[PDB]
RNA sequence: GGCCAGGUAGCUCAGUCGGUAUGAGCGUCCGCCUGAAAAGCGGAAGGUCGGCGGUUCGAUCCCGCCCCUGG
């Protein structure tokens, strides 16, 4: 998408209409810049200082040359005798700080593009700087791609005109390249109609010399524009190219056989490019083909078939608009960044075909020592197309105002319309505009109102806020998401950003089994690193890694967490035909495009490792264990404001005898606890490593509005001492005492578990504290010891409790 | 230390690929026993 | 894709055209030491030298393709 040119070029195209106009490089690109264009990079070019002048080789010595620079000199691979060469002697200074009998220098060691000047250049001895031309500044730009008509000078030098507010002459105009006669065609020609050509326009310049070589002025400005100047013909193809924005290629008149055709390659033909290579074709692939081979392939690259070469003597150019979408799918196949495809693809002017080829024609011959052979073959369509204008665009005259907000003085809109070059008429309050055949990126009244905003400068747009709507704020998930980080991080947790590309066939590590539903995940076809190309099923992977960063730079006692989407494929990746993007999508439509999406919930995990109370004059610290992950699980939801059970469970990466899977009423909702020791020393982590995955979305959201009775009474403590076997879970206990209990139970809590051959084996005694507490009396003991018999009864049905003897 | 001399005789190779293979079986066994120790062992009251 | 310098211990990096990477600094472990530490001194652990193949009794080093960083 770049665009090069010299500023002395683009600064004469805009001095024809206003004489004398000239600005400082930071003015221009500034100027640039406020219309819309991208300039990347502004180079000066050299700059030399001292005895750099020119001189023409006299001797060879197969490597010794004698140039005569008022004086004569001797100085030690591309260049004849007789050739003008740029001289570089010792005395002041050069581009890149080499301080230089002398040096012949190169284009590159200029700090222009070794260099030959072609003859007639200038004479032996001139100022090297005057005649290279080192005061130039060669501009870099990014064009956009609506702005197609600007890879050009004609483009940016009309932008401009606009900019500055110029009398601008078009250098496409009749004026500045009047017609060539007519007097009958050139070459027979035939085109499908179904290939998409817009044009098709031959025009032959008969008796070139191949010894004559481009003028300095015509090689500099190819050079300064990143195009390699080899010979007229295509010299002047490239240079009409970069002027008017017209691609230009110049065939071998007397290497053509029978008539010119262009039509879909048939099958898979091939085709020999200038370059030299067979590249295979599409049957959806337009061509220029004669009798005997392949001439061209339609607007990307041509063919050294009838490629000119230096044994040319008649040229046929050809000026031909070719579809932007054929020559797209074509140019990025053979990965061929042509110049012709590059602004092809983003449409061309087709109505300065001919013109542009009467620039070629009549500058090939001026500096060739041709003849431009009165004859053209112009093909336009069938029937024969005579307006290349885009449809007319209906749009109110204050629209551009509305749209910006600003009251713009009146005919602003009609004036910025008409300087871009479009057709501007007035009914009542409602324009008509017609934009210009090389604007085909106007089409709709936005397109319009774009033109006038930045013509005016976005820079007069006031700062309006505008007022705030009665919006409902945060919604309860989202007020949830910052609860748990924030309380996470408040009890120790370092926030990670998770990345969703899993680890190269991480679930082979952590063992799972070939039928496990995190193995049926998403994959990408063109990854970063092409050993992990499946997305996140599951949050770890991620939480695991950014764990074994910090272990392994010396922070081993860490506790990392996340909260973030992962992704889960019900089925195969299934693809959603195109909907028509002119109208709204039915609701039908809407949930078929979302069924074959993954489902994506929203998940938080955390892991573990090292310390977790760090050591201090309090004592040596605790080591992280299982509990540490389940406390997480109930730091989460108590954030969530939810009740969570744990239980038992089998669930790998976790400890078998360690994990406990996490239940919100009766929905899972996710697993925690310790890292099985093989999955840990698998993946390099460290020893006992600690790991929570809770699915958010499976967690309902609540808002509890209790409505609390202070009693003011006394309670009545009590501690009640249950037997129960070693895998009966000290909270089912809990539950069971506060069933059995009723309403007068206003806490509890577990402070002992006691294990020995006092109890029995594989046996457990827990010792709850108890308070009591009624709303309307003071209690006797005999009421709290009757409300811990039934506490006692309940537990004995429920888990099997045995008083303690 | 000629290619002969530098052969057989220096071909103990088979000597350690032999007490590889007897610690690369000892390594996948043992191995075995601890992760079916682990599914057996006395797990812990999550709750 | 082209062309290229790289990928070597936990971190940062040297070094080798066939049997030792005598790998370095720091990180990890043990001892002397301290109430317990650290330094210091002494003694150890740990690398499939980027993957997959090719040649040899034997390849980090030689051949081919490929994964990712400077290009
Ligand atoms: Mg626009
Ligand atoms: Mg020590």
């Amino acid at each position: 998408n770049a665009m090069r040119l010299p500023y002395s070029w683009l600064r004469e195209v805009v001095a024809v209409g206003a004489s004398g106009w000239d600005v400082t490089p930071g003015e221009l690109e500034q100027t640039l810049l406020r219309i819309g264009h991208e300039v990347e990079e502004v180079i000066p070019l050299g700059p030399v200082d001292g005895p750099v002048t020119v001189g023409r080789v006299a001797d060879i010595e197969e490597r010794a040359c004698a140039v005569d620079i008022r004086q004569y000199r001797e100085i030690i691979t591309n260049f004849a005798v007789g050739d003008l060469v740029v001289v570089a002697l010792p005395g002041a200074t050069l581009p890149g700080g080499f301080t230089i009998d002398g040096m012949i220098c190169s284009a590159a060691e200029l700090n222009l593009g070794i260099l030959v000047l072609p003859p007639g250049a200038a004479e032996p001895g001139a100022d090297g700087a005057g005649v290279l031309g080192l005061d130039d500044v060669v501009f870099h730009l990014a064009i956009t791609p609506d702005r197609g008509y600007c890879m050009s000078v004609r483009g940016l030098a009309r932008e401009l005109a606009c900019a500055y507010d110029l009398d601008f002459v078009d250098p496409a105009s009749n004026s500045r390249v009047p017609p060539l006669p007519i007097e009958g065609p050139a070459w027979p020609l035939t085109v499908q109609p179904e290939t998409g050509v817009r044009r098709f326009a031959l025009r032959p310049v008969i008796g070139i010399d191949p010894a004559a070589v481009s003028p300095w002025w015509l090689q500099r400005r190819l050079l300064l524009c990143g195009i390699r100047a080899t010979c007229p013909a295509v010299d002047v193809t490239n240079y009409v190219m970069l002027e008017l924005g017209h691609p230009m290629h110049a065939h071998d008149r007397n290497r053509i056989s029978g008539t010119l055709g262009v039509r879909f390659a048939r099958s898979g033909e091939t085709a020999v490019t200038l370059d030299g290579i067979e590249r295979k074709l599409d049957t959806a692939d337009v061509l220029i083909v004669d009798d005997a081979a392949t001439a061209a392939i339609g607007g990307v690259m041509g063919a050294a078939s009838t490629e000119v070469r230096a044994d040319s003597t008649d040229v046929l150019l050809e000026a031909a608009i070719w579809d932007p979408a054929a020559v797209s799918r074509t140019q990025r196949r053979l990965h061929l960044p042509s110049e012709a495809a590059r602004r092809y693809e983003r449409t061309v002017d087709p109505a300065i075909s001919v013109a542009a080829l009467d620039r070629c024609a009549r500058l090939l011959a001026d500096i060739a020592g041709g003849e431009v052979s009165p004859t053209l073959t112009d093909w336009r369509g069938d029937p024969p197309c005579d307006d290349w204008s885009p449809p007319p665009i209906r749009m109110g005259v204050d629209v551009p105002d509305r749209i910006a907000g600003v009251a713009y003085p009146q005919g602003t809109t009609a004036r910025r319309l008409a300087q871009i070059g479009a057709v501007v008429t007035h009914d009542g309050d409602t324009l008509t505009v017609t934009p210009p055949s090389w604007r085909p990126d106007l089409r709709q009244p936005a397109d319009l109102v774009e033109e006038v905003l930045r013509l005016e400068g976005l820079e007069v747009i006031p700062s309006v806020l505008p007022p705030a709507p009665a919006g409902r704020g945060l919604t309860a998930g989202q007020q949830r998401r910052r609860t748990i980080g924030r309380s996470l991080a408040l009890s120790g947790y370092v926030e990670i950003l998770p990345t969703p590309f899993l680890p190269a066939g991480v679930f082979d590590l952590w063992g799972l089994e070939a039928d496990d539903s995190r193995r049926m995940t998403t994959r990408v076809l063109n990854p970063l690193e092409a050993d992990r190309p499946q997305l996140a099923t599951t949050l770890l992977p991620a939480l695991l890694e950014a764990l074994v960063r910090n272990v392994s730079r010396g922070l081993v006692d860490v506790a990392l967490f996340a909260i973030a989407q992962v992704v889960q494929p019900t089925e195969q990746t299934r693809g959603v035909g195109l909907i028509p993007v002119d109208r709204r999508p039915t609701d039908d439509e809407i949930a078929m495009l979302d069924a074959s999406l993954p489902r994506q919930p929203q998940h938080v995990a955390a892991v573990l490792a090292g310390l977790r109370e760090p050591r201090g004059p309090w004592g040596p610290g605790r080591p992280v264990e299982a509990a540490d992950a389940f406390e997480a699980v109930r730091i989460i939801a108590r954030a969530s404001r939810v009740d969570v059970t744990l239980r038992p469970a089998q669930y790998l990466p976790w400890h078998p005898g360690r994990c406990a899977q996490v239940f919100v009423g009766e929905s899972s909702v996710g697993h925690a606890g310790q890292l099985h020791p093989a999955v840990i020393e698998r993946s390099g982590l460290p020893k006992g490593t600690c790991a929570v995955e809770l699915n958010l979305d499976a967690i309902p959201c609540s808002a509890p509005l209790p409505a609390p009775r202070v009693s003011p009474y006394p309670a009545v403590f009590q501690d009640v001492s249950l037997v129960v076997a070693a895998d009966i879970p000290a909270q089912a206990v809990a539950d069971a005492v506060r069933a059995g209990a009723g309403d007068l139970l206003e806490d509890i809590a577990l402070f002992d578990v006691f294990t020995g051959p006092q109890i029995g084996e594989h046996r457990k005694s827990l010792t709850f504290a108890l308070r009591f507490r009624a709303p309307d009396r003071t209690l006797t003991e005999d009421d709290a010891s009757a409300a811990r018999d039934a506490a006692v009864q309940s537990a004995a049905e429920r888990v099997g409790a045995v008083l303690r003897g | 230390v000629k290619e002969q001399r530098a052969e057989a005789g220096k071909r103990v190779n088979a000597a350690r690929n032999a007490a590889q293979r007897s610690y690369d079986e000892r390594l996948a066994t043992l191995r075995a026993e601890r992760d079916a120790a682990v599914l057996v062992a006395e797990g812990i009251d999550v709750t």
